[PDB]
DNA sequence: ATGCACAGGATGTATATATCTGACACGTGCCTGGAGACTAGGGAGTAATCCCCTTGGCGGTTAAAACG
DNA sequence: GTTTTAACCGCCAAGGGGATTACTCCCTAGTCTCCAGGCACGTGTCAGATATATACATCCTGTGCAT
């Protein structure tokens, strides 16, 4: 049920490489999981909305590229 | 006669046609001028030239003959103009421009 | 009479061709005791000019300072208080 | 006399950041931000189908945007005369970018 | 059904200007996409002008301004001259 | 000529919740402004979800949808109590 | 109209700066200040030419300013609406 | 017999209480104004203004330059300083995305 | 004994070459959405009016800017 | 703390253009008929993936020179 220690140091220590990140503090980890679960909250929740005014029950990739969209977040290569 | 397409007469390659009908079914006002459609094309096609010629020397700059994601986004990310556009555009597998810091550099 | 070539500063030159810097002593050195023998106060002096490049002469900032009347234009010219 | 080779701190380090500023693929586990977003889709609303395109859509945006975080942080620590990110840094990032 | 996208002219764009270089999937859905969203800014924009005018009738002039709202500097000044170029011949044709 | 406002309503809900208290007119103008981008904001979302799923209609559960999408939490829980209340209580009346 | 950009004081940047909440302030601030102040005015002040243009109208009204604000995401209140 | 002068800050922390309570304008309206009919002068010529246009402009400065003087002070306080940098401004500019 | 400057073994990275595949490009039927033709009536362009609002100037005060 | 200036206020005046109104007209929405451009579908290659086997390029510590 801890799926927020599904994302283990190592990820977390890539992402940062990618960034141009060099050096990594301990209590890094954890804050990086604390704000990744507040954006997939946010994106979340509206995803559901959009999924639920649809009268659907399964959530459709469009519903996450509106979500994204009007959260200023314009992702393409999906629709 | 003959149909002739308008975009020929305007001498465009993206389709006036089924632009002028998205712009009457866009709900955007009551009426819609007839040079309009020809525009917004003309403009369309100009932006995706630009972008495209960009994303091909990026691409025969990688040796390759089609165009990855990759290219794309370093072709936006590149041109100055481009990237300010699409300044919150996430591209899928765009990955990132290659740059570090210099005080991480060793010394 | 266009020299047409690779043209550097003194210093330019200084430092893109003799630029030993472990064996800079070595040169400075050979040059205080070539001079040893009739100027050794100014070897370093002689040695030290030719790693400099090229300048106009001004007054050492106190020379002028001594006469209050006196101050500097903009191009470095001599100003006096019948300037307006 | 005999020594074990090892490089000094910080070369791995740039290594990797050359290795992975040139790849483009994702770097997190699939299962895993799979079970977390399913989990995560529990407390608006119970049992939800996904289509698998919405969940890498949402693997994307999540990497991007931490991606983006990240070098927003190295750029903080780096103004603190720093090479070592403490979430402070984090913080201060997120609180410049009006999310706090 | 049958969807309908801007693949075709992108293809035939690309091969205007590289008539060599191949593409993938990907990279055209992703042309789709930014052309959907260029489309939708400019027209959103138009609209909104439109509308602020008190007229019914969305012009090339609404286009033109809207563009020159949307679009930095040189890459505006371009497309105004392609779009101006494109309606005239179409006018004179 | 004339332009038309919010004023009256909005000086309407003050005295219902503040019946003791004024407003000078840059305020007022001020709350103009804000229920004005409200709306837009509202009729904007509403008209996209419309478009979404091909629908011709703006309903009341469009409404309720762009609000709980516009709004944060409580707020959005509450307006959706007034509007779901209203709404009941025009249908009965 | 020349130098006029020289005409926001060093004072006026240390009230703003003072309601910024700042206590201690370096010297060669006032024209980074400058410059900044002076490319936000020309990216609104751009627009809402486009929008009086557009119009066909010689003057420059609020009303455009506040649209220019608003396409810029930077929404202003009590300016007409 | 002594000037009886204020420790260096006290008097600074009073004119940010004085700024943090205060509504009004802090710059002069004319030089705004000129400037900004300056400014236009290069997009249009024989350009007219409302007034209530030019208040519009000076509002919306003000505004956007004091969040930015309260971003620089964070940015310049992550530093362990106390007197902003120019490099705090444009660490804080480009954060939030307008470099 | 200390700062520099090579030699060299370790190591991970880039190149070269061979093979195989599925992903892209191309060929084809069809059909529906665009094109051609015609109308009317209303949105838009045009002309005349005005008066308000924008600009501009001049004199006096002083608060605010400048300066050390 | 001391000195200087121009922002600001008031007061006035002239006129430009933005709003207003009436008239007209041509352009686009609406309708019908017709046909081919684009799209769904099916095949066939070859760009690039993949694997293996070599040149490089650094990293890094151990040499000397000598100050
Ligand atoms: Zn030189």
């Amino acid at each position: 049920r801890d799926n927020i220690q599904g994302i283990t140091k190592p990820a977390i220590r890539r992402l940062a490489r990618r960034g141009g990140v060099k050096r990594i503090s301990g209590l890094i980890y954890e804050e990086t999981r604390g704000v990744l679960k507040v954006f997939l909250e946010n994106v979340i929740r509206d995803a559901v909305t959009y999924t639920e005014h649809a009268k659907r029950k399964t959530v459709t990739a469009m519903d996450v590229v509106y979500a994204l969209k009007r959260q200023g977040r314009t992702l393409y290569g999906f629709g | 006669a003959k149909a002739k397409t308008r975009s020929s007469r305007a001498g465009l390659q993206f389709p006036v046609g089924r632009v002028h009908r998205l712009l009457r079914k866009g709900n955007y006002a009551e009426r819609v001028g007839a040079g309009a459609p020809v525009y917004l094309a003309a403009v369309l096609e100009y932006l995706t030239a630009e972008i495209l010629e960009l994303a091909g020397n990026a691409a025969r700059d990688n040796k390759k003959t089609r165009i990855i994601p990759r290219h794309l986004q370093l072709a936006v990310r590149n041109d100055e103009e481009l990237n300010k556009l699409l300044g919150r555009v996430t591209i899928a597998q765009g990955g990132v421009l290659p740059n570090i810091q210099s005080v991480l550099l060793p010394k | 009479n266009l020299p047409k070539g690779d043209w550097h500063c003194n210093e330019c030159k200084f430092k893109i061709f003799i630029n030993n810097s472990m064996a800079t002593l070595k040169k400075i050195e050979s040059n205080f005791i070539k001079q040893n023998n009739n100027v050794k106060i100014f070897a370093k002096l002689l040695f030290n000019i030719d790693s400099h490049n090229p300048k106009q002469f001004q007054l050492p900032n106190y020379i002028k300072e001594t006469f209050p009347a006196v101050k500097t234009g903009s191009r470095g010219q001599y100003s006096d208080e019948n300037d307006k | 006399v005999k020594k074990p080779h090892r490089y000094r701190p910080g070369t791995v380090a740039l290594r990797e950041i050359r290795r992975y500023q040139k790849s483009t693929e994702l770097l997190i586990r699939k299962l895993p931000f799979q079970r977390l977003v399913r989990e995560i889709a529990q407390d608006f609303k119970t049992d939800l189908r996904f289509q698998s395109s919405a969940v890498m859509a949402l693997q994307e945006a999540s990497e991007a945007y931490l991606v983006a975080l990240f070098e927003d942080t190295n750029l903080c620590a780096i103004h603190a005369k720093r090479v070592t990110i403490m979430p402070k840094d984090i913080q201060l990032a997120r609180r410049i970018r009006g999310e706090r | 059904t049958r969807k309908e996208s801007y693949a075709i002219y992108v293809y035939k764009v690309l091969k205007q200007v590289h008539p060599d270089t191949g593409i993938s999937s990907k990279a055209m859905s992703i042309m789709n996409s930014f052309v959907n969203d260029v489309f939708e800014r400019i027209a959103g924009e138009a609209s909104r002008l439109a509308h602020y005018n008190k007229r019914s009738t969305i012009t090339s002039r609404e286009i033109q301004t809207a563009v020159r709202l949307l679009l930095p500097g040189e890459l505006a000044k371009h497309a105004v001259s392609e779009g101006t170029k494109a309606v005239t011949k179409y006018t004179s044709a």
